[PDB]
RNA sequence: CGGAGAGGUA
């Protein structure tokens, strides 16, 4: 998510487009994009294509224009030699694919090859014609779009949606790299200053949890430092471990830990789950997901989250602010937690309601319990206390004293409501979680860890999940080509080191240049037995599953491999929120608005449009006038529901005075005749 | 009628209810210790809670509530977790899908206010759509799957029907479904094979209860042998009793037909639980029904290349005419343009040939389920002709499918029309809500107020239009202009007496009434023509589409107008003369049109001429002016 | 409307909205589309002023028209002259009786400024302004037929008790 | 261990044969586990007795009608396909249904040898017209479960017998669902709602009772490996 | 010719619409008489004048509109228009 | 080939890629 | 057609944590739902031991690191919950572990009392370089199925306690293979092969008679009407 | 908890 922060082209600030104001023109895809800006991977909402990513190659040139390698192809000759042309100088000249069949010797096979002819009008044309070409077949695609195997097989629109979504996956509390990746994920990691990349060669002298010492080529030492269980911007832990020993030797540029999602330098953004492709009883209807019970108890996706909570004792006019531990008007068990100075020891789970930070205000005894307590809706141990105090000379704002600060961090599991999602856009929220006895469960035992409906995939042309599960199950599985007499003909351009894998072999697909079809069905034909010599998984790619649930076997076989799916930033634990009473507005005396502080949800206007529709005229008064702004009539309204009388009549709406009030301050005598 | 609501949503919205119920069972002996215990959650405090939410309704919300029955109240169950679990049915009706979308809660409190939750708003009285009177909570998605693989007969199968050889007696004859449904738990009959049953429960067809009991009826009891399949059987078995049997292969259409006659005929709750019931049946048999995708299921044309290689000799032909100059570059977009639509249907009919009648992607597609086949022939033959950014289709055009995977030009130029599709969806669904807003606004006191106003002003219907040779075609849009009225006048045919009396609802009996009796042309009361002084008359409206009987006195019909008419503005797109969204504004606001296109003010011969910017279009006036 | 008439603009309006949803397979019957029309169409401009206090090119509406008219003819008459009128749905909204519901509409300061001058008075009657001042709304479950029902036992049954 | 709930067994009779069985807390995951066990024994584990094959005079070739009787031969398979006979001995018996002249034959008609019994003394076979006569010999043995038609081991055995399908079990139809119940700080729980439907030879209850021998049988098998070991205990009572 | 109705959807709301003529007149109708049992209830402590408890035996702790549409479908009530 | 050379500590992430790579990723911060 | 052979189960030893179990001659049709009732029943309802709860010397929370080791605290309890403990105790009870000095540390390290034993030695749990001490202290208690983190406040208990996921399962992985013999004499049988892999806790042979005797209460229950 | 801005979900 930074590093694609880090190369975005907004093109609405001071100076530029408003997001308003700006048309359609502006919003769209234009043909000198290719190789400057991602024709994928923009926002889904009103930021449609005022919010671009600058491509994988491009750069910018002194003036700043962006510029794009090509590789110049001289005589029909695809040569060396680079030149960084841009946009205006890209038109002129004529621009070839790079999977355009260059044979090697500087020629091209068939002389008709697709070219961006001069405003980005593709055709035919001969080798003499063609001036320059791209350098890859992914040149075009941002970092996070780079990331997406099997691309070329998702439509625009589910392959942006996949894009936005690898920038929202929250790290796991372990990290697994994919089997199936593309290969922009080292770079991707190693680029993005989450890994401690070694400054120089050397060899490890000590490796622990919290430090690595390399021992340079010189007599140098340099110590790294981890930067353990850390807050993110968005609460989720920084935790960064060393995946070298002792006795190792590093080279400059290698990766001596790893990051918040990363697995041996390599970006790791979920998990490898086994996945069926069934509709299984409506619990995943309408893109609703169906989880085993084994990711759960397994913490296969259990992400850890830290909340920071401060608060300051200001020096004030009065004076004489302080964090004391004795709360007025308190209980001694409440305040059992609490250290000598008044702040949580460490390591204390504060439950929801419990005190942080015992605070009085001094208003110069005059003195509030204004004290910092774990917020609506937060849990989990205390990790870390932060405190700066005036007397040791820090550099604190104006007028303060002390500014202790609080970490809570708490564990959360994948439930029901959380938003899983793989890379080609298939999102999807939890609908239910079957314990693992009753899971469609292989020839062999093994059962299913989700289960995704058929219905998703062919209407949403994002065929490349099904794919990337294919090819998942050959990963994962292993295979063996026998090329006993000669190679197999669909094998022929496979290269080698990829005629012979062994299980849990990652294999990787770049975005344009992968896995054909022809290939996927052979290593499919050829995959290796399990632990006895039965294939569970046939040609076709569909294993016979048995109904944990009832015993039969399905009738029909069952789409079945490992699919890498991410836990996106949106759980359930954040979204949930319920008000009976609790703070009003001030202004007017409607409820306040936020899951923050209490808050209440809005019956917006075209909510009441529905309810006039229906004919329900008193449910309609009582919402706008007993809930809202009557204050006698809600005061009046939770007496009686506490008590048995019935429910009391409506009075006038406060933002009705209002609105008297503030017209009569215009200048107009309103007035409420009888 | 039910919702699943999380124990701690409810914990807090029934908060106050819990705390009196508390106090009353002695378990708090003040309303201070029953507060307590809500916000510490003792094991009890659940005990009461069930209690408490017991046959309270709850009206659940969805943002942007578009029409009416984005609001439903359910009857609220404890799940455990932290996820309001929605009813699948209603999920059309709320719009609402299961990819991260929320939903508001609201709780009514006065008696008067769950009086409306209960029977106003509960979301089993509300199945019929108030725009056009289509049923909402009918199946769709998987229970369509379901139920389209359950009713169907597939030839050849397993415990099929066979007569006498001459040597042994007729097979596959069933005494009774439940000794059906014990020989296919066997594994020795196929739930999608024709057998002969002797059924005892499911009232026959029409013609086979005229031809075989006659009398009166069927008499519930009495047996009758059924030709079918043992899923027909099954699915029958879920409809009413008295519905007649229906076999049926259950595509979309014919489950709507279902759900539509039952609404017509049946009462409210009956209709309710039949979609329950085949909800169920359609969740069960959708995952037995083996529907996956694999690149093995996508199968390709077999012979692409010399379709391809055909048309793009032609390509090279009109490529070399227009280097000769025989033309200009846009005759020669042109030509490319319709030799590669060519191609693509003729691809497009290739594949449909190909593939096999119980391809899984087939399979969901003819269903009706969702999905159409032109994405079909976008996955697996070709997705032909893009668009430029400004509109016109791409001449190249694109060659390869999903599955052969795109090359890059071929990838950039579909991104290049994808993002103007999703740019202008959220452009179109800003402008719709400031339509609708409009709309609501201008008939927001439009209201039914007299039962009727005994006026005789009405307006004429098309009604199926007689044919030139001599027939009755039926008029294709006729669904939505005479049904749900009330006939102004009296039907009379060829001097024979009065076919549809004068004040009648003019459904589907009456129509057909009319169409047979040989008239083309009937009077209807019209809200345009009412003669209330405040507001309509409740006959001149007509039919209410949500209930399915005449509106009441208390209607608010403008607004219901107001959405039915804006809830569908994201459907419609945004596409000199305007033909979409912007059509619409300039309708409703009557500002200019788009092209003020001269209308004749008088009869009579015109005199055009013809030339350049302008014509010379002149009527004479055969009036005499 | 000014060749054909009203019944006809009427007809066209509908046909006009009815093609266009058509064109995208949505199904609206046509009454709705009706109401709407209606609505546009309820007003009468004033050609000549007469006896009546109706200034001339003012739209006003028919039944204040008519009665007006009815009036002066009964007690001195001299009728005043209307062209039936086309009115766009932000028009029909702005002019409504009630400067609150034309003012929470749209255009607020000159909605309130024109009521000022014209010191018009709102008849709380409209559904929008009885939900802004939080009053049923006449409509639905609010209809003075229906908010005055009387429930009791009847006589056999509270014997019965 | 202990399960601290202990399912409840209650039954709602709905028709004379006809039953609604409802468990109730059952551990969140055996609504399924028994339900589906005792569905399938239910249906065939129940020993019982049905007709294997008949024979009827005059038709030997043609199998399209019988002289002297209104009903084609299928609709009488059928007919006696459904009669509810329950035997003792295990050999297969031997029974005659004969009639002559107009009127109708019944399912008390046919002479019982000791042993089988007809549940349904009426059942409309067949009717009679014109002087006709019926003579049809049947052949009961008992079994289990729903055994389709068995063609003939010896064809020059018999020429006019001709088999038909046989429902030995008792028990006509069954279905289950599951719910969930409970508000203990857990609303996870199960509850099994059986629906058996039986013959006249037996009540929904002796036959669930059956079932439940036969499964207690099974698994007392499969928990002879070890007897001492360690389990979940619903307790006695 | 439908199962037991359960919940929210007891009683059937059509054999409740035939007592009444439209659903905003039931609406009103249980509204009333559900208002009607609450005073009863909270008058049962205090001296019992003319709220009169509810006529069909209510369950066993059946909220007062349920039990005001139990009544209302066995026609122990009576309404009229204003 | 494989993944790449130019990171030393490279798992061997085996690669289905057909075309050369004529040029490296620049440094995305860069 | 009244098949006269009651079922007989015996059993194949594969190895010792694996074994199959044949059981025929089931009637036609009832093999998957055997097979089915007790795959479900050993992979939910088979007891077993479990670590409940750990304390290391040197950390309040379960979010740092203990001086002197690669593995952060967290990848700690990740390798210890791969232990396969078998206690007899129906009490917690409380197992350490001691090391001091460079070296490995595997469960192999780890003193159990009386009773319980650890199944699998030599996995293991932390290295330690130069100068890191781990002395974790582990509470085994009998259990079933599965059952979240224990709250510490919940349960009284001390600040440095950190309370672990159990996950008391001793089965590992279950099938079944039904053979079907179908003749036109239709003397039709099921033959089921059930294939129990338990984790070295407790032999297939023991998860069997668990899931055995759960289901002969369940259905014995079932068994009051007559 | 009032304003401004940014990002995001449906
Ligand atoms: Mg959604
Ligand atoms: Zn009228």
């Amino acid at each position: 998510s930074g590093l694609t922060h880090k190369r975005r082209l907004s093109a609405l600030g001071p100076g530029g487009l408003s997001r308003e104001r700006a048309g359609l023109e502006v919003r769209d895809v234009h043909p000198s994009h290719y190789g400057r800006m991602c024709p994928i991977e923009t926002p889904e909402g009103p930021n449609i294509g005022l919010i671009g990513s600058l491509s994988v190659y491009a750069r910018v040139n002194p003036f700043g224009f962006i510029e794009t390698p090509y590789r110049k192809v001289v005589d029909g000759v695809v040569s060396d030699e680079i030149v960084y042309l841009t946009a205006d100088e890209e038109d002129r000249h004529v621009v070839a694919q790079a999977n355009s069949p260059i044979d090697a010797d500087g020629r091209f096979v068939e002389p008709r090859v697709l070219v961006r002819r001069k405003a980005g009008e593709v055709e035919y044309v001969p080798s003499s014609e063609v001036d320059y070409m791209d350098v890859s077949p992914r040149q075009m695609v941002s970092v996070a779009t780079a990331m997406i195997p099997f691309l070329e097989h998702d439509d625009a629109n589910r392959a942006l949606m996949g894009a936005n979504m690898q920038r929202q996956a929250v790290p796991l509390v372990r990290s697994e790299a994919p089997l199936v990746g593309t290969g922009m994920e080292l770079r991707a990691a190693i680029d993005a200053g989450d890994v401690v990349v070694a400054e120089e060669s050397g060899v490890i002298e000590e490796v622990s949890a919290d430090y690595i010492t390399v021992m340079h080529d010189n007599g140098t030492r340099r110590t790294y430092r981890m930067r353990k269980f850390a807050r993110s911007n968005h609460g989720t832990c920084a935790n960064q471990c060393p995946i070298v020993d002792a006795g190792d030797r590093v080279e400059a540029g290698q990766v001596i830990a790893d990051g918040p999602c990363t697995d041996d330098g390599e970006m790791a953004l979920g998990k490898n789950l086994l996945v069926a492709i069934m509709p299984w009883e409506g619990h995943n209807y309408e893109d609703a997901i169906i989880l085993s019970n084994r990711l759960v108890e397994e913490d296969v996706l259990t992400s850890i989250h830290i909340e920071e909570h401060e608060i300051d004792a200001r020096d004030t006019k009065l004076g004489a602010e302080e964090i004391t531990r004795d709360i007025p008007n308190i209980s001694d068990e409440v305040l059992a937690d609490l250290d000598e100075r008044g702040i949580v020891r460490i390591g204390a789970e504060v439950r929801d309601g419990d005190i942080l930070v015992g605070k009085v205000t001094p208003k110069g005894r005059e003195v509030r319990d204004t004290s910092l307590k774990v917020p609506h809706g937060e849990s989990g141990k205390v990790i870390g206390i932060r405190v700066f105090s005036r007397e040791d000379e820090d550099e604190l704002p104006a007028g303060v004293n002390e500014l202790v600060r609080v970490y809570v961090a708490q564990k959360r599991k994948i439930s029901d409501g959380d938003k899983l999602a793989g890379r080609h856009g298939n999102k999807g929220v939890i609908g239910k979680i079957l314990p693992v006895e009753d899971m469609p469960f292989l020839a062999d035992g093994t059962p299913v860890d989700i289960i995704l409906n058929t219905h998703g995939v062919p209407r949403r042309m994002n065929i490349g999940q099904i794919l990337e599960t294919h090819l998942g199950w050959c990963a994962h599985s292993g295979w063996k080509v026998d090329a006993a007499k000669g190679v197999p003909d669909w094998a022929a351009r496979l290269p080698d080191e990829l005629l012979e894998a062994q299980p849990n072999a990652i294999v990787s697909t770049p975005v344009f240049d992968g896995a054909q079809e022809a290939e996927l069905q052979g290593l499919l034909s050829c995959t290796l037995p399990n632990r006895d010599g039965d294939v569970l998984v046939d040609a076709d790619g569909k294993a016979m599953l048995f109904d944990g649930r009832s015993g039969e076997p399905f009738p029909y076989p069952v789409t079945v491999g490992y699919m890498y799916i991410m836990k996106l930033h949106h759980l359930v634990d954040d979204k949930i929120h319920a008000r009976s009473t609790g703070p009003y507005s001030m202004i007017t005396q409607q409820p306040l608005g936020g899951k923050a502080q209490f808050g209440g949800q809005r019956f917006g206007e075209m909510e009441c449009w529905a309810m006039q529709a229906y004919g329900a005229a008193y449910t309609l008064q009582e919402l706008l006038t007993i809930k809202s702004d009557d204050t006698v009539g809600r005061v009046k309204v939770y007496e009686a529901i506490v008590k048995g009388e019935n429910i009391p009549e409506p009075g006038i709406p406060e933002s009705f005075k209002v609105l008297l009030k503030e017209l009569q301050s215009l200048c107009l005598n309103v007035e409420v005749l009888s | 009628h039910q919702c699943g609501l999380p124990k701690l949503m409810a914990l807090e919205l029934f908060k106050p209810f819990v705390m009196k119920r508390l106090v009353d069972l002695n378990h708090a002996q003040n309303i201070k210790s029953a507060k307590r215990m809500v916000e510490r959650q003792r094991p009890q405090v659940w005990d009461v809670l069930e209690e408490v939410i017991a046959e309270h309704p709850v009206l659940l919300n969805r943002a942007p509530t578009l029409h009416r029955l984005g609001i439903q109240a359910f009857e609220p169950m404890l799940v455990e977790g932290k996820a309001i679990q929605l009813h699948p049915l209603v999920c059309e009706a709320f719009n609402a899908d299961f990819d991260g979308d929320q939903m508001a809660v609201h709780l009514p409190l006065s008696a008067e206010a769950q009086a409306e939750a209960r029977i106003l708003m509960l979301s089993s009285n509300n199945i019929l759509s108030p725009a056009s009177g289509r049923p909402l909570a009918m199946p769709r998605l998987d229970m369509v799957t379901g139920l389209y693989y359950l009713t169907t007969e597939v030839p050849g199968d397993t415990g099929e029907y066979q007569p006498a050889s001459g040597d042994h007696p007729e097979t596959g004859v069933y005494s009774s479904p439940a000794e059906a449904i014990m020989a296919a738990d066997r594994g020795v009959l196929s739930v999608r094979a024709k057998i002969k049953v002797r059924l005892t429960q499911l009232r026959p067809p029409v013609e086979i209860e005229a031809e075989l009991f006659g009398h009166s009826g069927w008499q519930p009891g009495d047996a009758w042998m059924a030709e079918t399949t043992l899923g027909r059987v099954m699915f029958n078995e879920l409809l009413p009793l008295g519905y007649p049997f229906v076999n049926k292969q259950m595509h979309k259409k014919v489950q709507a037909a279902i759900i539509n006659d039952l609404a017509e005929r049946y009462p409210m709750i009956v209709v309710a639980q039949t979609v329950d019931k085949l909800k169920d049946a359609g969740f069960y048999w959708a995952t037995r029904s083996g529907v996956t995708v694999s690149m093995a299921d996508v199968l390709v044309p077999p012979r692409k290349k010399e379709i391809l290689d055909h048309y793009e000799e032609r390509a090279d032909k009109v490529e070399k005419q227009f280097q000769r100059g025989a033309l200009n570059h846009d005759e020669r977009n042109e030509a490319l343009v319709e030799i590669w639509k060519e191609a693509t249907d003729e691809v497009g009919q290739a594949l449909r040939e190909h593939y096999p009648d119980d391809n899984p992607i087939i399979t969901i597609v003819d269903s009706g389920a969702t999905g159409n086949f032109t994405q079909t022939r976008t996955l697996a033959g070709m997705k032909g002709l893009v668009t430029n950014p400004k509109g016109e289709f791409i001449p190249r055009p694109v060659k390869s499918s999903f599955r052969e995977g795109l090359t890059v030009l071929e990838y950039f130029i579909n991104t290049h029309g994808a993002r103007k599709g999703l740019a202008d969806t959220a452009l179109r669904t800003a402008d719709s809500g400031y339509l609708t807003r409009r709309l609501v606004d201008v008939s927001q006191d439009v209201i039914v107020r007299e039962h009727d106003c005994q006026t005789e002003r009405g307006i004429v219907v098309e009604l199926a239009e007689r044919a030139p040779d001599g027939t009755l075609i039926r008029d294709p849009y006729i669904e939505t202009s005479a049904y749900a009225r009330t006939l102004g006048t009296d039907a009379v045919d060829e001097a024979g007496n009065v076919i549809v009396e004068r004040g009648q609802d003019l459904g589907d009996p009456e129509i057909d009434a009319l169409l047979a009796a040989g008239i083309t042309q009937v009077k209807v009361r019209s809200v345009l023509t009412c003669a209330t002084s405040t507001g309509v008359c409740a006959t001149c409206y007509g039919r209410s589409m949500a209930t399915g009987k005449l509106v009441d006195i208390g209607e608010a019909v403008g607004i219901v107008a107001a959405q039915s008419i804006g809830e569908p503005g994201t459907q419609l797109t945004m596409r000199d003369i305007t033909g979409g969204l912007p059509r619409v504004q300039e309708l409703f606001e009557a500002r200019v049109p788009r092209g003020k296109a001269p209308i004749a003010d008088v009869t009579g011969r015109v005199r055009l001429e013809d030339g350049e910017r302008f014509y010379k279009i002149t009527i004479v006036p055969d009036d005499g002016g | 409307l000014r060749v054909q008439g009203p019944r006809e603009v009427q007809i066209h309006l509908v046909r006009e909205v009815q093609e266009v949803y058509r064109a995208q397979g949505v199904s609206i019957h046509d009454k709705h589309i009706e109401v709407i029309v209606r609505q546009m169409l309820r007003r009468v401009t004033i050609i000549d002023s007469g006896s009546t206090e109706f200034l001339p090119g003012s739209l006003i509406d028919r039944a204040e028209f008519e009665a007006e008219n009815r009036r002066v003819v009964a007690e001195g008459g001299e009728p005043a002259a209307g062209r039936p009128v086309l009115m766009g749905i932000t028009k029909a909204s702005l002019a409504t009786d009630s400067w609150l519901s034309a003012a929470s509409f749209q255009e607020t300061t000159r909605v309130l400024t024109d009521a000022a001058i014209n010191c018009r008075s709102d008849k709380l009657n409209g559904l929008k302004e009885n939900v802004i001042i939080g009053k049923l709304i006449p409509a639905g479950t609010g209809i003075n037929r229906y908010r005055n029902i009387a429930v009791q036992p009847t006589e056999e049954a509270r014997a019965a008790a | 261990m202990l399960i601290s709930q202990r399912p409840t067994l209650s039954e709602d009779v709905l028709t004379d044969n006809r039953s609604q069985f409802v468990i109730e807390p059952l551990e969140p995951g055996f609504g399924y586990t028994l339900g589906n066990s005792l569905r399938r024994t239910l249906l065939s584990s129940i020993p019982g007795a049905a007709v294997t094959s008949i024979r009827i005079d005059g038709v030997l070739h043609e199998f399209t009608t019988v002289p002297g009787v209104k009903e084609d031969v299928t609709e009488i398979i059928l007919n006696l396909k459904s009669l509810v006979v329950s035997s003792e001995e295990d050999e297969p018996v031997t029974m005659y249904l004969r009639k002559q002249g107009p009127g109708e034959v019944t399912a008390g008609d046919i002479v019982p040898p000791a042993g089988v019994t007809v549940h349904n003394p009426g059942m409309h076979i067949a009717t009679l017209n014109d002087k006709g006569k019926l003579e049809v010999e049947l052949v009961v043995e008992r079994g289990r479960g729903y055994v389709p038609a068995v063609q003939n081991r010896a064809s020059g055995a018999e020429i006019g017998r001709i088999p038909v399908d046989s429902i030995y079990s008792p028990v006509l139809k069954v279905t289950y669902k599951v719910d969930a119940t409970r508000v203990e700080q857990r609303t996870d729980f199960d509850k099994l709602i059986l629906d058996v439907e039986t013959k006249n030879s037996i009540s929904p209850r002796d036959a669930l009772a059956s079932a439940g021998k036969t499964l207690v049988e099974l698994f007392g098998l499969a928990r002879e490996l070890n007897v001492e070991a360690e389990g979940i205990e619903i307790g006695p009572s | 010719g439908y199962d037991t109705p359960l919940g929210i959807t007891n009683p059937p709301i059509d054999e409740l619409l035939d007592r009444v003529s439209s659903k905003y007149a039931l609406v009103i109708y249980a509204a009333k008489r559900a208002r009607q049992i609450n005073d009863y209830y909270n008058q049962l402590g205090e001296g019992i004048l003319e709220y009169v408890g509810p006529l069909v035996e209510p369950g066993l702790q059946e909220k007062p509109l349920s039990i005001a549409l139990r009544e209302i479908h066995a026609d122990l009530l009576e309404h009229t228009e204003g | 080939s494989s993944s790449n050379n130019s990171v030393p500590g490279a798992p061997n992430r085996v690669s289905f890629a057909k075309l050369r790579e004529p040029l490296e990723v620049p440094g995305l911060l860069d």
